[PDB]
């Protein structure tokens, strides 16, 4: 019945918001070290340890106003929450690549468009 | 994919268990509750970001203990046929290829590998290569995959992925 390469969604996920792993990564630190700080709670879950990692291990940017940079950048672009996450999170490097990737983002932008957005993003990456 | 969301959730309590303080014991029993649960129709709530607000509790005459609904913001992971996503690779076997994404298994069918990668269990460790050894997949390497199905068994979601489509595979 759903289908993300159409951006065909369930109801609940409509009023949602989308977050880069990176987001996703920050705001999990912070409630490490709220459990860690103030005790008398205790040990987070495996999946968040688990989202923790996965989440560190794939964050491409690093830096806390990068990411808004990023989140803005595409932000203004005729883009669906999800695409943006996607694009954020995939960092594809064609235009190519990136239609198969997202295939709703077909006819959306010229070639020449589409490559300046995923060239944008690749500045943005905090290389290592 | 990540999503930060509002959701609901009731705390119940009597009396006896108010603690020093009732809103701190309200929060401290919402996140004991929902962090690290799992719903098909919500996926892994993460972690509770904020709690936006307590209602007034409830007090219907027969039950003993006050129900206090609870408003909140979470961040969950749900996963969504036709996702592009990058997961880990947690293990080779002729069956095909074991991943995890986050805290979701996702499995993808050597039926559903290219056939340039021939499964070698003499190799090393176990892994999946093209003839050319030019590329190789192997336990802990990192591959973009397409998810192809998700299931929910017990709470709990996990999913089906497929390497068939053009940019997948190694990272």
């Amino acid at each position: 019945e759903e289908d993300a390469s159409q951006l065909i969604f369930p109801k609940e996920f409509e009023t949602a918001e989308t977050l880069l792993n990176s987001e996703v990564h920050m705001l999990l630190e912070h409630r490490k070290q709220q459990n860690e700080s103030a005790e008398d709670e205790q040990e987070l879950s495996e999946v968040f340890m688990k989202t923790l990692n996965y989440t560190a291990r794939f964050s491409r940017f690093k830096n806390r106003e990068t990411i808004a940079s990023v989140r803005s950048l595409l932000l203004q672009k005729k883009l669906h929450k999800f695409e943006l996450a996607c694009l954020a999170n995939l960092c594809p490097e064609t235009a190519e690549e990136s239609k198969a990737l997202i295939p709703s983002l077909e006819g959306r932008f010229e070639d020449e468009e589409l490559q300046q957005i995923l060239d944008d993003i690749q500045t943005k990456r905090s290389f290592q | 994919m990540f999503y930060h969301i509002s959701l609901e959730h009731e705390i119940l309590l009597h009396p006896r268990y108010f603690g020093p303080n009732l809103l701190n014991t309200v929060k401290q029993k919402l996140f004991t509750e929902v962090e690290g649960t799992c719903t098909g129709k919500y996926g892994f709530v993460i972690a509770v970001t904020t709690i936006d607000n307590i209602g007034a509790g409830v007090i219907q005459p027969g039950r003993g203990f006050v129900l206090y609904p609870v408003k909140y913001k979470a961040i969950v992971f749900r996963p969504f046929k036709g996702e592009v996503v990058d997961a880990v690779v947690t293990q080779v076997n002729k069956v095909g290829l074991f991943t995890e994404i986050g805290p979701m298994s996702c499995f993808i069918s050597r039926h559903s590998i290219p056939s340039e990668m021939e499964f070698d269990p003499n190799s090393n460790p176990p892994c999946y290569k093209t003839m050319d050894e030019d590329i190789v997949i192997q336990q802990d390497d990192e591959i973009r995959l397409k998810i192809v199905g998700t299931r929910v068994d017990k709470n709990d979601i996990f999913a089906i992925g497929s390497l068939m489509d053009d940019y997948l595979g190694l990272v």
